């Protein structure tokens, strides 16, 4: 059998074992980020397995330097090294040329990061799918998406996990390059609303964290007033 | 200062080396033996620095018994003196240098006595007769005006007491005793002791 | 990680079975032929190059490892590459130690002791090509032939490569050993005539030289002047 | 023989009963997976690498989708198949060419970097516990002597200089176009560069492009320095082209 | 990885290691390769396996090689293999002659070589080598001697024996012929020709099909010599010349 | 076939539960805690009467407080009693005290799951040890017995049996066991409980029997001290 | 079958079977809870003992003055974690003079224990944890998982009949914010409790306790020391 | 390096490769250990004859020191690499402790030796069983056994390899102080053992000794056949 290694070809050229590892990622519930005209803006439908969780608990979203955020799905443990990789790699080209790294650099390397785990039988492929965004004044707005095989490459809007194709159809209704950050928080709020199936899966809290001009390009949480007038405008928007 | 001497005759090796241990101003120990056997027919005598030459003689000393063992037969005193200049001299320039001086006294079967002398440098030389130590200074003139190649033991054992009666006369160190081995093709015998 | 078991093992009937298919990759290869004259010898080699497109310049099958050796191959070329890169470094050592060109004896049991090793060391596969190496020194020209296994062998000529059988044959019919450099080329290129399909230019074969001047590709002017005649 | 395996021969770089490497075979399918066509062709004057730009989701960010790469200042490259295995050896390239230059204080050749890369992806031929990287590379750039030069390689480790070349789902077929294109030119020679690269790609696809469809990447003997070229610049070629 | 590891280095389930008694199999179709102790030296006799009209004849030998001063081999097998071995060997030799100034005893040299084939199948996870030896030699303290190595890295001591190609045919002959404590250089070259023209057969023996070495002592130093084309058919002469006198 | 390191689907590691299995193929072992002391006792199962019965040693000293009997794979205890010699030591070394035997005890047990191939050094332990540990021995919390399989899990008893008849072995102990009961009846009942399960005959030479009291150091029990013993049985 | 033995080996349902065996490791483990109010961490275990005369296994371990643990699953596993722990919270304090906060610890733990589980050889950690913590944030509950995976909690049990624990911890759960140290302790002793068969309660043989907060370092209390906190249950 | 784990549990309990190792031994040539009062015997059946064969260089009685020596059975070139270790060891004994190894000491060495090879990566156990013989210092006689396991016992006498089932079970009924009271008894008792499964009715028997202080002396043909015949004609009555 041609699937028990990411160091084998099956006989048409594919490597099972990343396809394998895009498996479990698209069986975790969504997350999306939306590039806008300010900033980006990340959501993710954090499903609540047990009450007896701590909201906050098994975070989906994260800092990865100060202008950088990572939003996240896939297995948990995965992510949370690759936000690790993230950081380090960050933090390494800090010290050695001296200025904060470029999204799309850091994108690069970290997906250099993960392709180097689809080419061996002594490692397996990471079970996770991860966007980075950030904000500055030169730069602008930037989000990047990189997948298990270490694809990277720049978006308008991205959505990974099992509604994945459900959210991208309501992420293209939206005019996002005209948006504003504080506009945009809302329609992920909406959209994330729009795909849970809330039949099959019972409870989730929605996370959402941004950077923008608005936030003088520093990835942050959204403010709990935001987040929660956000989600009372999407849950009235489900009607 | 510690001294050894080795007188070679036709079919017999003959070594002598003092037994004082001092240290500092005193002696320490009055039988001190400066002699290791290699093999039935092979002595060691090694003197120099602390820890290094007791060190570096049983070392010698148990390979050439494991060569024996792995093998039924022993090393030649030739080749038991050429792997201890390897040794010594691959050590040289290591973070383990030995600081030791040796003679090497034996019988073959075939080849019949053989004096190796060895400086710590690991510089080696067959000699027909030879010493180490200062009490060298004092004694080699000594065996180059009275040795023969012929010389035989009785003989050799006497020409070794005016070596060492010569150091009891002028030298500045109190060397009262001497242990007195000899090699021959029936092996090492040991000889009393020439005390003062 | 690198895998450090052999992945080449004896077969119950005593058999390497990997340097056996090693060998069919040469066998299928395109031809070679190498022949040792009086004054010199010549290696001739067949371009498996379809298209008018290829840059027949561009890389070599025929190849110097000093100024007074060459070589050439049948079978994979991207390991016919590691072997030329090691065979030019295995000579440049030895001439930093000896001050000397390297023997082509010498060179060769060095570059074949290479192909040992990856009949046995951890998690490779055998080389799947084998070598034709020429040279000349203490005043006297060498054709030597190195396979998969390590096993190397002094030649007057041979053939290598897809209908090597017949080449030999071909070649045992005319070789003779006071033959020239000059009509030596003749008979190699004419060995590779026979295998050949669809008309020889100097553009779709290789030929090498080598004698007391030292080693040398011909020129595709210097091949077309041979192909003239054939 | 005809297809035989043994062991564990279509699993690891180990050699079939026939000679092959099935795993090597197998890298070369996986060029196709990603279902793009590139072509690249030299003249006299210039080298050009066009290739397919394919954005069917509108919310790439499709300035961020390329397949081609600067290597160095005067070296570009068109990369085809698995894209993150394109990256690493893009990448490697850099790393390879940036090196070269510090060691020997000149650059890179092309044909000298193609086979460094080719000489790497041939011991993951070699070895067993890696993969080959599922994609081609193809090179362009000036040397100093031979002028303009279009280099490939491949999964197997071979590597070649072309007068033109394809790589991907119809290299076949673009290969059989510019065969019978060069064979009409006076010494063997492509003229009009820019326009056979497009025209080949066109005519194997049977699409008719839009300037957002293609990219183009060029080098000339005047202008060695990479130039991608931009929407604009491609549509004044399409309308040329379109008026004959 | 452990899907693709053949484990050369296991015991199978009556304690037997497959690797080296398939290696051994491989050396039985390999050219045979005798080797016969006399009073005044000693001799390997070994068939060629390069026969081809085009080979071009550059070495001494095809598979005699001399280890050191006093010592040579010949072998039987995997050729490559064989030119790893007897690299080695020379290098053990030139180890011992550094450290003692004097020449390896010939046992010596057999045993280190053995210790480290004996390695090779114990752990590693390496094939074999599938290579059986021959040593002749001289030394000091039983000289002139023969040894035998296989791949399971044992060693023995022979007055006379064979390895490869008919083996157990040519040591029957060997048996029945040799004369133990009796055997000079001249008749133990004669009994050598008689048993390969009995164990090739592969057709009338020929000088171009055989390569025979000499150890002997000339004033107190080791000759080995490799007999020349000329020697070697005189000697297959004689050998002829002898089965004719046989009947009456 | 599959790695050492490899789960079964009810989450136990295969190379543990079969080294497990092998310690049900050793000679059986009792160990019993009173407040006057612990008792160790071990059949020696004799294979030949040519073998020297002093040869086998099933039980040994750790230390002059603590001392240790074991079943299973023998050969495969050496590294684990050696262990346990070195860290008592050490710990006397560092701190001028007598180590505990719960220490002593969780010393050894951290080398179990040490096992495995792509991670550790050239030659590294291919494979847990198939051993099963009885340690017996006094320090300031008094007398004190501790059990260890190849698992790591390790605890203290009141008295346990291990080895191939410890079922069995175990259910006689409940019924004899009291926290009362003194180190003479605590010997007598281990006896009595070998007797019953050994398949020879027991008897003053194929078996071995040693105690640790607040009193005195490790002692093995003479031929002598166990014929007297043996007499009452 | 082919896609069970090795942890690098995905399925093709994106699952690796090796973290699933390793986490019924702690599903067969007995039984601990875990709980916190504004002001203290508590955890509660149940001992199995092998046989009637052994002491019952250790549950509960100290790991730094503010910081301690329940185990469930592997022991020597449990252990290799625990000195881990330790170790990072001796780093921290020989640094920076202050005690690891103990969701900075639950991190380390997650990275440490993801490792083995992408190389191929290496199995996962056949353990999970509750953590039970007092910092500058106030208690803590964490819980850690083979698949390297951790959870904040408001409280949590595992091991062998934990749902039971689990739904009687939901049910009182908006209670224990402002319960007092006695009342904290009974809740997780009723939660354990429904873990037993019908026959069985909780002795002072089989229930370990521990205990952080504001005023108290992590304390273990095991055999007599237990009795005060069973009297006046039920 | 090379880092598989190659001796490791099966269902039940087994270690298989220590178990193939064990049959291995078995197919050995007879190897016997008699431990007399004041001397130690060790005899062992031979190869396979082979009148071209030089004697000796295929001996499988060594000399470990002075006062040690072994025989073995199972796969010889194994034997050589564990002879030489213990040999090795015998002369660091000797440098640390400025005595010779007690025969427990270095039989100890061995076993844990064996053992070793059974529990570490990259390695399969050693193919050989030891009977180790001597004297300790205070002129006490001893006779070791070690297997592939590591597991080592000490023996009043035993045989090891092909055989050693019944030639064991005639030595528990034949060793007795009336059969070792004398040296040539107990040299008669270990011939009579071998005697009991050598085919060509030796002939092909190997046979050393041991005396308090005197070191290995190995009996030639003429000394063994005087013994066979001084046995034989003793049989008749
Ligand atoms: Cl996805
Ligand atoms: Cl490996
Ligand atoms: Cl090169
Ligand atoms: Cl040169
Ligand atoms: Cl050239
Ligand atoms: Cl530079
Ligand atoms: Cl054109
Ligand atoms: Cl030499
Ligand atoms: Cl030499
Ligand atoms: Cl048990
Ligand atoms: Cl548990
Ligand atoms: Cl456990
Ligand atoms: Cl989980
Ligand atoms: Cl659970
Ligand atoms: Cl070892
Ligand atoms: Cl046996
Ligand atoms: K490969
Ligand atoms: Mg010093």
């Amino acid at each position: 059998g041609y699937d028990l290694s990411a160091s084998t070809f099956s006989p048409d050229g594919r490597v099972f074992q990343v396809e394998y590892a895009m498996k479990a990622v698209e069986n975790s519930s969504t997350a999306i980020g939306i590039r806008c005209k300010d900033g980006v803006v990340f959501g993710v439908e954090k499903l609540v397995l047990s009450k007896l969780y701590e909201e906050g608990s098994n975070k989906r979203l994260f800092n990865v330097d100060r202008h950088v955020g990572m939003a996240v799905a896939g297995l948990l443990a995965d992510a949370r090294s690759l936000a690790d990789i993230a950081r380090e790699e960050a933090s390494n080209f800090r010290s050695n040329f001296g200025y904060n790294i470029p999204l799309k650099h850091l994108a690069d390397r970290v997906a250099m990061y993960v392709h180097a785990y689809t080419l061996y039988s002594a490692v397996r492929p990471f079970g996770c799918s991860f966007m980075l965004g950030s904000y500055s004044v030169n730069d602008g707005a930037q989000l990047y998406m990189i997948d298990p095989s270490g694809v990277s490459y720049g978006y308008w809007g991205c959505a990974i996990g099992k509604a994945r194709q459900a959210a991208k159809t309501e992420i293209e209704k939206l005019q996002m390059k005209e948006m504003t950050c504080r506009d945009i928080v809302k329609e992920v709020a909406k959209i994330i609303y729009i795909v849970h199936d809330e039949v099959k899966d019972k409870a989730f809290e929605l996370e959402l964290s941004w950077v923008g001009e608005l936030t003088n390009g520093r990835h942050e949480i959204v403010p709990k007033d935001i987040r929660e007038e956000a989600e009372k405008y999407a849950k009235e928007s489900l009607k | 200062m510690e001294y050894l001497i080795g007188i070679q005759g036709p079919d017999y090796v003959l070594v002598a080396s003092d037994r004082v241990a001092a240290s500092n101003i005193v002696q320490m120990k009055d039988d001190h033996d400066k002699m290791f056997k290699m093999s039935e027919k092979i002595l060691l005598l090694c003197v120099g620095e602390a820890g290094d030459t007791v060190q570096f003689a049983e070392y010698i000393q148990k390979n050439v018994q494991l060569y024996k063992m792995r093998n039924g037969y022993e090393l030649s005193p030739t080749a038991a003196a050429n792997f201890t200049r390897r040794n010594l001299a691959d050590c040289l320039r290591s973070r383990t240098p030995y600081h030791v001086n040796l003679l090497l006294a034996g019988y073959d079967e075939h080849e019949g006595p053989a004096l190796y002398y060895m400086d710590y440098l690991a510089a080696l030389a067959k000699a027909p007769f030879a010493a180490h130590g200062y009490g060298a200074f004092l004694t080699l003139s000594i065996l180059d005006r009275y040795y023969t190649p012929t010389i035989s033991r009785e003989r050799a054992v006497e020409l070794l007491r005016k070596c060492l009666e010569e150091l009891q006369k002028r030298f500045i160190l109190n060397l009262p005793t001497f242990s007195v081995r000899i090699i021959d093709k029936n092996g090492i015998h040991d000889l009393d002791n020439i005390s003062f | 990680r690198g895998y450090s078991f052999s992945l080449t093992t004896f077969s119950p009937s005593g058999k390497l079975v990997q340097i056996e298919y090693a060998l069919a990759a040469v066998a299928g290869g395109a031809p070679s032929v190498g022949i040792k004259a009086a004054n010199g010898v010549v290696l001739a080699t067949e371009k498996k190059q379809k298209s008018i497109l290829y840059d027949e310049r561009s890389v070599h099958k025929v190849e110097p490892i000093t100024k007074h050796i060459g070589l050439v191959y049948s079978g994979m070329g991207p390991d016919y590459r590691v072997l030329v890169h090691r065979a030019r470094k295995l000579a440049q050592q030895y001439y930093l130690v000896y001050q000397e060109p390297i023997p082509t004896a010498q060179l060769v049991q060095r570059v074949a002791s290479v192909m040992q090793e990856y009949t046995q060391s951890g998690g490779v596969r055998p080389f799947g090509v084998s070598l034709l190496i020429c040279g000349w020194n203490e005043g006297r020209p060498y054709l030597f032939q190195s396979d998969p296994s390590g096993a190397y062998f002094a030649w007057k000529a041979t053939a290598m490569g897809k209908n090597y059988v017949n080449g030999k044959t071909f070649l045992e019919k005319r070789y003779n050993e006071d033959l020239e450099l000059e009509d030596a080329i003749h008979t190699a290129i004419l060995t590779l005539k026979e295998s050949f399909e669809g008309q020889m230019t100097e553009d779709n074969i290789e030929v090498g030289i080598c004698n007391e001047a030292g080693f040398r590709r011909l020129t595709p002017t210097e091949v077309k002047d041979y192909l003239a005649a054939i | 023989s005809r297809g035989s395996s043994a062991g564990f021969d279509r699993h690891i770089t180990i050699f079939s009963p026939e000679g092959r490497l099935y795993q090597v075979e197998y890298a070369f399918k996986a060029i196709n997976q990603g279902g793009l066509t590139s072509v690249a062709v030299r003249g006299k004057d210039c080298a050009v690498i066009v290739t397919q730009k394919k954005v069917p989701d509108k919310l790439l960010d499709s300035s961020t989708v390329t397949h081609l790469f600067k290597i160095t200042e005067n070296i570009g490259c068109v990369m085809t198949g698995m894209t993150a295995d394109s990256r690493s050896q893009v990448q490697r390239a850099r790393y390879e060419a940036a090196n070269w230059k510090y060691k020997y204080g000149y650059e890179i050749p092309v044909d000298m970097l193609c086979k460094r890369i080719a000489d790497i992806s041939q011991v993951y031929t070699q070895n067993a516990e890696m993969r080959p990287l599922g994609c081609c590379m193809i090179l362009i750039g000036i040397d100093e002597e031979q002028g303009p030069q279009v280099y490939k390689c491949d999964p197997a480790g071979y590597y070649c200089g072309f007068k033109a070349t394809a790589a991907g789902v119809k290299q076949t077929e673009s290969t059989s176009f510019l065969e019978k294109k060069v064979k009409k030119k006076f010494d063997w020679t492509f003229e009009q560069t820019v326009e056979t690269a497009i025209t080949c790609l066109s005519t194997v696809l049977s699409i008719d492009f839009k300037p957002s469809e293609i990219e183009v990447g060029v080098v000339t003997v005047e202008n060695p320095k990479f130039r991608i070229l931009t929407e604009a610049e491609i549509d004044a070629h399409l309308v040329a082209l379109a008026e004959r | 990885s452990r899907r693709y590891d053949s484990r050369t280095t296991i015991f199978s389930p009556e304690g037997r290691l497959y690797q080296v008694e398939y290696a051994m199999e491989a050396i039985g179709h390999a050219g045979t390769c005798l080797g016969i102790l006399a009073n005044d030296g000693v001799l390997l006799a070994a068939e060629r396996r390069n026969i081809h009209k085009l080979l071009d004849e550059v070495f001494f030998s095809e598979k005699i090689y001399k280890l050191n001063e006093d010592m040579a081999c010949s072998v039987a097998g995997i050729t490559s293999d064989a030119n790893v071995l007897t690299n080695e060997l020379r290098l053990i030799a030139q180890r011992y002659l550094l450290q003692y100034q004097e020449p390896i005893p010939c046992e010596q040299l057999v045993t280190a070589l053995c210790d480290i084939k004996q390695a090779y199948t114990q752990f590693g996870g390496k094939r074999p080598f599938g290579v059986s030896l021959l040593y002749i030699g001289w030394d000091k303290h039983y000289g002139f001697q023969l040894y035998q190595s296989d791949p399971s890295g044992n060693y023995g001591g022979w007055k006379a024996t064979c390895i490869g190609n008919n083996s157990a045919a040519a040591v029957s002959m060997l048996k029945q012929d040799y004369k133990e404590g009796e055997m000079t250089l001249k008749s133990a070259l004669a009994l050598a020709i008689k048993v390969l023209n009995k164990t090739m057969d592969v057709s009338k023996l020929s000088a171009e099909k055989v390569e025979i070495a000499t150890l002997t002592r000339e004033n107190g130093k080791t000759v080995i010599r490799v007999l020349k084309q000329k020697e070697v058919e005189q000697l297959i002469k004689k050998h002829e010349e002898e089965e004719a006198k046989a009947e009456r | 076939d599959r790695g050492v390191n490899t789960f079964s689907p009810e989450g136990r590691l295969f190379q543990v539960e079969y080294a497990i299995e092998a310690i049900k193929l050793g000679s059986t072992a009792i160990g019993i805690q009173t407040s006057e002391g612990v008792c160790l006792a071990v059949e020696k199962r004799i294979t030949s009467p040519l073998m020297e019965p002093s040869s086998i040693e099933k039980i040994v000293e750790i230390d002059a407080h603590i001392g240790c009997a074991m079943s299973g794979l023998i050969a495969d205890a050496k590294t684990l009693i050696d262990k346990a010699r070195v860290e008592t030591q050490n710990h006397w070394f560092t701190y001028n005290e007598t180590m505990t035997v719960e220490s002593v005890t969780q010393a050894v047990s951290n080398l179990a799951l040490q096992f495995g191939e792509e991670d550790a050094d050239p030659g590294a332990m291919s494979r847990p040890f198939g051993v099963a540990l009885l340690f017996g021995g006094v320090d300031e919390k008094g007398p004190q017995l501790f059990h260890m399989d190849p698992s790591g899990t390790f605890v203290q008893c009141d008295a346990r049996a291990i080895g191939s008849a410890s079922e069995g072995a175990q259910s006689s102990l409940q019924e004899v066991y009291h926290k009362s009961m003194t180190l003479k009846e605590a010997i007598k009942s281990s006896l009595i409980i070998l007797k019953q399960v050994m398949e020879e005959k027991l008897n003053a030479t194929n078996i071995e029997l040693a105690t640790v009291q607040p009193g005195q150091n490790f002692h093995m029990f003479t031929k002598e001290e166990l014929e007297e013993v043996i007499k009452d049985i | 079958n082919q896609y069970d033995n090795d942890v690098t080996v995905w399925s093709p349902q994106g699952r690796i079977h090796q973290i699933e065996y390793a986490m019924e490791a702690v599903k067969q483990g007995s039984a601990t809870v875990g709980l916190k109010s504004k002001t203290h961490a508590v955890l509660v275990a149940l001992k199995r003992a092998q046989s009637e005369l052994a002491a019952h296994q250790k549950k509960i371990l100290h790991v730094d003055n503010h910081i301690g643990i329940s185990i469930a699953g592997l022991t020597a596993d449990a252990r290799l974690l625990c000195n881990f722990m330790r170790q990072e919270c001796l780093d921290s304090r020989f640094v920076f003079d202050r005690p690891l906060p103990v969701s900075r610890l639950v991190s380390l733990i997650g990275s440490k224990t993801q490792i083995p589980t992408q190389r191929y050889g290496r199995r996962p950690y056949g353990v999970g944890l509750l953590i039970a913590g007092y910092d500058d944030m106030g208690p803590h509950i964490f819980q850690t998982c083979p698949s390297a995976n951790y959870f904040d909690c408001r409280a949590m049990s595992i091991g062998a009949r934990s749902q039971s624990a689990r739904t009687y911890l939901e049910r009182h759960m908006s209670e224990f914010m402002e319960c007092n140290l006695n009342e904290l302790v009974k809740h997780g002793l009723r939660a354990l409790r429904e873990t037993l068969p019908a026959e069985q309660d909780l002795t002072t043989k089989n229930v370990s306790i521990g205990i952080v907060g504001k005023d108290l370092e992590f304390t273990i209390y095991d055999d007599d020391d237990v009795s005060p906190f069973l009297e006046g249950l039920e | 390096s090379y880092d598989r784990a190659i001796t490791v549990f099966s269902p039940d309990g087994h270690l298989f490769q220590v178990e193939y190792a064990q049959e291995a031994v078995k197919k050995g040539s007879t190897a016997v250990g008699v431990r007399g009062r004041d001397i130690v015997v060790l005899g062992v059946e031979k190869k396979s004859v082979a009148k071209l064969q030089d004697e000796r260089t295929v001996r499988k009685i060594c000399a470990l020191d002075d006062n040690v020596c072994m025989a073995f059975a199972g796969l010889t070139a194994d034997a050589r690499i564990v002879i030489n270790r213990a040999r090795v060891e015998c002369q660091s004994h000797r440098l640390t402790v400025e005595d010779p190894v007690t025969v427990e000491y270095i039989t100890r060495y061995i076993a844990s030796l064996k053992q070793r090879y059974t529990q570490s990566n990259g390695r399969r156990p050693f193919g050989i069983s030891a009977l180790i013989v001597g004297f300790d210092f205070d002129g006490t006689p001893r006779l070791y056994q070690t297997d592939p396991s590591g597991t080592y016992h000490a023996w009043k006498a035993n045989a090891i390899g092909r055989g050693a089932k019944s030639v064991r079970e005639f030595l528990e009924k034949n060793y007795t102080d009336e059969a070792i009271e004398t040296d040539d008894l107990t040299i008669k008792l270990v011939i009579k053992a071998l005697l009991e499964v050598v085919q060509s009715g030796g002939k092909n028997i190997e046979l050393a000794v041991m005396r308090r202080d005197q070191s290995l002396k190995i009996l030639n043909p003429e000394e063994i056949e005087k013994y066979v015949a001084e046995i034989e004609k003793e049989k008749e009555e």
